[PDB]
């Protein structure tokens, strides 16, 4: 019938039509970006909702995969022996001082990495709080795996504005963050229509690009990047 | 801040070759170049039921039905030829050096501190006591494990190869050099100085060690036993196979290495039993009991961490043990 | 209601088109009431002439195949149908959706009576087998095993064992005979205690909801599955009274005007399929009638199970 | 108990196979379990393998299955330190005792 | 604005073949064309506890129970025969050229700018320092990774196979030409101009490289190690699997290529280690750390982006590092 925009996914049916059995059908294809995903022939009688829920399985699968693909690292605060884990913190970016390390009886507290090659640092509790404050991962940080490095840099010269697809990951509809367009507009402090010029693409009319500060504050409010 | 590295992989020093076994007669050892190799052969065994029963197999009729069906196996045995009372065993040992340098490491600061600790140890007391003890373990045929136990006479020749030719030959008598006493001998001091030069990186040391043991004519020799997947029948169950390379029975190289590592006389329990192998937590598999328990803080890991991080240098015999553990290599670090 | 003096093993019986709709709420394996009624019909037809009684049936169900299909786009299933003959005007008649199933079951029959002392065991076993080879078990014809390799006679085993070890060996051999199957037993105690567990979890919960909870796969959030003790199928557990017991000639268009008729409603209980080596004796698997006709409650169960 | 039940059930459908599949040629076909895998080969061979299952009475095969059941346990040192491994070994020993007793009287 | 291309895949130059291991004797290396190959055999290993215990296995009873259940494994092992001390390694190296041209480039103008940058590099200094350092890594047997740490004498013969025949022969000493110093030698310079003509595009260069190492008679040689699927039983675990091509032990081709790549000395850390492999962000697997961090602004990507986009040409050592990464090749650019 036409493509259904759910999250960054587009359920695009084929223009040609067939009649499997005695019923009409259509080749519906799930696109994540310019890449197709799972494709299933849906009978013409199927409702748009049916189409969406039908592909919902693939949709959910992708979301789960992405979350796992970009799950943030986790540092463990352990005791002097190192076997018992007193605390676990999901880090955004590993500290810049840890090295091949194993807890020593000398120090009461040690920070280590979740992986086998345990690289870490012996820190006290206040330094542990300082490190957890400056390097914590926001709850939806895995979406930063799906975004390129140019749209996530804090340097404006290396910063590239997000496209319609990259913005359309996390603004409205069944997004990965789950928020709506009006909610994302109210987070950025402006009305719904001015954010609707940001969301809608196609021609250059009503295609103002979001600024660097607004994009990073929106990422802060959605808990995707810089939200410690 | 000097934490222990998460990986501290160490390449083993004293790398042994696989010890080939041949057979011949005594006093023909000087012409033992073309001796026929010991060949692993098959022999069939049937056996009575002889393990301890669990108080329900102790019924008379059921045990009678048990003995009426003896169990059948085909065991691989290694026997001398009947015109041969002497077993010859040949291997080569490579002494590398650089014992304190890990092959893989994570923390470069910990690696540099461990390198400085090992270099400090070499500076006051170089590789002399450990090399003398390794020379003693070469001198007695401890690599003939059950294989010099009932031997009338054991002899060991250790040759030094330089450019494909022999440099220094060390003919010994393994009956005199005991398996418990680490005494001093001039030829043993010369072999200790050669292993000292190998372990300190002064030169390359490759030693060809040949042991002749007088067991008996056509008697049983004891090579390394392999692993059986048990994919056959029950009559020819193949319950025991012995290791060989090319139609020639042999001993595993790691068994020879564990024989040379039996120098550890500094475990906190009583040393009247004798030396045990160089290993973390002093674990001999025959006794099933670990000397150098981590409760007593005399194992390798606690002593190494106290030596490197806290700079608590242990007793001199214990740092000998720690550096011998570094010589034997390992996957020290987090596991 | 009584301990059987002997157990007769009717072998692998291939029932062709059995009633797959066991109950108004359940489908699949047929009702145990069909099996108990078949054994009572066997006692009615050939049991009296052999001076024996046939009460109690243990079902093993060596093979089940359902004449069903899964339509595309649905996770449920539909029943394959039979083309009924046309009406007198040449039109297609109204279709009643009736499902069929190919079964292969073996039956343990409880035999008690003086005729066990009057005939050889193989004689009465062969007589009840050749009587059962021309009957029906759940609405399907019984395939009597013609021109295959090795046919299976019965093995009537006397439950009055001379020794406990000989009785144990006989029961284990009889269990080894009926090996590729599952004994279907009644679980009134398990369903009642699960009802009490749900009533402690949440009050005013009926026995229907406890029966439903013991059949659906429950998904619990941290996403794991809530386990079950066994297979825990929903079975028709009998018939409850829906009307007073009318006179034999009172009910219009009854099957016979000599048997009293009472309108009933299906009773639903919890059954369990187990491997038959997990029972103390094979007489525990016998399905017995239990009428209690003053209060309705025309049940079939497995008494003396645990 | 359910798992060893299924093992018997597996052997049960191994009664539905060919009488002499265990006598086919092969380099590796699990001949230690083949005395219990094919009970009907005693009909195929009069004295080549019919007396072997009677004299041997193969009940150790479940111990091999117990080894496979030892791959069904978790690799946790907390269970081994506590008596949970003791209870696991006790119920494992009881259920494979029942399994070995079931496999013992296969000749009747 | 001349941004970087999103797709910047590069083909590798200096493609090495798989390095076949054979076994033989010293002074027979002039006729080593019939030598029997090193065969990946199997041996059984029994082990006790030698790893760090996580404070719960340190109890004496639990440790002794772990000792009484040893971890039995089967390991793939590569050993020379008892009459063979020399390990021969043969591989062919194909020098392609055209290292400036990417295999894939989204941006034309970026492709023209990168080609002009490589052209102005070659006009400034050709493929001469990089080819000299690659020729040094050819001359020393750095491709003999663990078959050189205890080798008594190593020798490398490199032949220029033009029309299926030796156009020019070179013989070297892999121990004299160390793994630390990039010195000057006449034969090394001639091999450097041959690799220079290969890398520029002047001609086709194929080199047959043969290596001989004095390890020892029957000693363990170390091929590349494969990856274990870990599906079988814990008894026959197969913890270690070595690499073979046709019943014949071998080293992986990318391991040889990484060892030839080990020429990067211009990383901002000190010269205590020596040359490392030319990787983006200068990674070393054994040290577990990255020289040339992006934070210290000496990684390949920052240097290339300064050199190409904004014409900030780095020092000639960093230019050598960038062109050596282009010779190495990779999937550069944003995915």
């Amino acid at each position: 019938m036409n493509a259904i925009h759910i999250g960054p996914f587009s359920i695009t049916p084929a223009a040609r039509g067939l009649h499997y059995g005695g019923l009409p059908h259509h080749q519906w294809t799930l696109y994540y970006g310019p890449r197709e995903m799972a494709i299933k022939t849906l009978p013409d009688s199927y409702t748009s909702s049916e189409v969406r829920d039908e592909f919902s399985d693939i949709i959910a699968e992708f979301v789960i995969d992405a979350r796992h693909r970009y799950a943030p690292d986790v540092l463990e605060l352990v005791n002097s022996d190192g076997d018992a884990v007193l605390a676990r913190v999901a880090v955004s970016r590993l500290p810049e001082a840890l090295s091949g390390c194993i807890p020593d009886d000398r120090f009461p507290y040690w920070l280590l990495t979740a992986s086998r090659p345990r690289l870490g640092l012996p820190v006290t509790l206040n330094e542990y709080t300082a490190l957890a404050v400056e390097l914590s991962a926001p709850p939806l940080a895995w979406i930063t795996g799906l975004l390129p490095g140019e749209v996530l840099t804090h340097d404006a010269e290396e910063w590239r504005p997000p496209t319609s697809w990259e913005l359309r990951h996390v603004v409205g509809e069944g997004s990965f963050t789950g928020v709506s367009g009006a909610a994302a507009a109210a987070l950025l402090g402006m009305s719904a229509t001015n954010f609707r010029k940001y969301t809608a693409g196609d021609s250059a009319a009503n295609r103002q690009k979001i600024s660097f500060a607004a994009w990073h504050y929106l990422l802060d409010r959605l808990g995707v990047k810089r939200a410690s | 801040i000097l934490s222990t590295a998460s990986v501290l992989a160490f390449e083993r020093k004293l790398d042994p070759s696989d010890a080939l076994m041949s057979a011949g007669a005594w006093a023909q050892r000087d012409a033992s170049q073309e001796w026929p190799a010991v060949t692993v052969r098959e022999k069939s065994v049937r056996g009575t039921i002889s393990n301890r029963l669990k108080t329900k197999d102790r019924d008379p009729a059921k045990l009678d039905a048990s003995i009426q069906s003896p169990n059948l196996q085909t065991v691989d045995v290694a026997n001398l030829p009947s015109d041969a009372d002497t077993l010859k065993v040949r291997f080569t040992l490579r002494v590398l050096g650089g014992a304190g340098t890990p092959s893989a490491c994570n923390d470069a600061a910990y690696r540099d501190k461990l390198l400085q600790t090992v270099a400090t140890y070499v500076n006051d007391q170089g590789f002399a006591e450990l090399a003398r003890r390794y020379a003693h373990n070469l001198a007695n045929a401890r690599f003939l494990w059950r294989n010099r136990v009932g031997a009338e006479a054991v002899e060991v020749r250790i040759n030094h190869i330089r450019q494909g030719e022999v440099a220094r030959a060390w003919r010994f008598d393994a009956l005199a050099i005991g398996l418990r006493d680490f005494k001093a001998d001039a030829e043993l001091d010369a072999l200790a100085e050669l292993i000292a030069s190998g372990l300190s990186g002064s030169g390359h040391v490759l030693l060809e060690v040949v042991a002749f043991a007088r067991i008996g004519d056509g008697q049983e020799v004891f090579p390394s036993q392999e692993l059986i997947l048990d994919k056959g029948d029950k009559k020819g169950q193949k319950s025991k196979t012995l290791y060989s390379v090319r139609d020639a029975a042999a001993i595993h190289s790691q068994k020879i290495g564990n024989a040379l590592r039996t120098i550890d006389t500094w475990y906190p329990d009583e040393d009247g039993l004798g030396p045990i192998a160089v290993e973390p937590y002093g674990s001999v598999t025959s006794q099933g009991k670990a000397y150098r328990q981590p409760k007593q803080k005399l194992d390798f890991y606690t002593l190494l961490d106290n030596w490197v991080l806290r700079d608590e240098a242990p007793a001199v015999e214990q740092q000998h043990y720690v550096i011998a553990n570094l010589i034997r290599g390992g996957v020290f670090g987090e596991a | 209601v009584t301990d059987p003096e002997a157990l007769l093993l009717l072998p692998r019986l291939s029932i062709q088109n059995a009633n797959a709709i066991s109950s108004p709420l359940t489908w699949g394996f047929p009702s145990p009431g069909a099996f108990t009624g078949f054994v009572h019909a066997l006692q009615r037809r050939v049991g009296i002439s052999l001076d024996i009684e046939l009460d109690g049936v243990g079902i093993v169900c060596h093979r089940f195949e359902a004449q069903i299909s899964q339509p595309a786009g649905k996770r449920t299933k539909v029943f394959n149908l039979t083309r009924n003959p046309l009406n007198r005007d040449g039109s297609t008649a109204a279709i009643v959706e009736e499902g069929r199933a190919h079964l292969e079951v073996s039956l343990l029959l409880g035999v008690h009576g003086d005729g066990l002392d009057d005939h050889p065991a193989q004689e009465i076993a062969r007589q009840v087998q050749e009587q059962a080879g021309a009957m029906r078990l759940a609405g399907g014809s019984i395939l009597p095993w013609c021109n295959e390799r090795f046919p299976a006679p019965n093995a009537e085993l006397l439950m009055l064992g001379g020794s406990d070890e000989q009785r144990r060996k006989n029961q284990r051999r009889l269990t080894r005979r009926l090996l590729p199957g599952f004994a279907l037993v009644s679980r009134e105690a398990l369903l009642q205690q699960h009802l009490e567990t749900l009533r402690t979890t949440l009050p005013e919960a009926t026995t229907l909801d406890a029966l439903l909870d013991l059949c659906r796969i429950n998904f619990e959030p941290p996403w794991q599955v809530r386990d079950k003790p066994g297979w825990l199928v929903p079975i028709p557990a009998g018939y409850n009274a829906l009307s007073p017991l009318y006179l034999p000639g009172e009910v219009r268009n009854a099957r016979d005007r000599e048997t009293p008729l009472r309108f009933v409603e299906n009773l639903f209980g919890l059954g369990e399929w187990l491997s038959p080596h997990r029972v103390a004796a094979l007489s525990d698997l016998l399905w017995y009638h239990h009428a209690e006709p003053d209060k309705g409650l025309y049940r079939w169960s497995t008494p003396r199970f645990v | 108990a359910q798992i060893c039940d299924e093992a018997l059930q597996y052997a049960a459908r191994l009664r539905e196979l060919e009488p002499g599949w265990s006598a086919t040629p092969g380099c590796q076909l699990h001949d230690a379990e083949q005395l219990w895998l094919d009970p009907l080969r005693a009909q195929t061979d009069e004295t080549f393998l019919q007396r072997r299952l009677r004299g041997d009475w193969p009940a150790e095969v479940g111990n091999r299955f117990a080894n496979w059941l030892n791959r069904a346990v978790s690799s946790d040192s907390q269970i081994l330190g506590s008596p949970e491994a003791a209870q696991w070994s006790q119920e494992l020993s009881k259920e494979l005792t029942m399994f070995k007793e079931i496999l013992e009287d296969e000749r009747d």
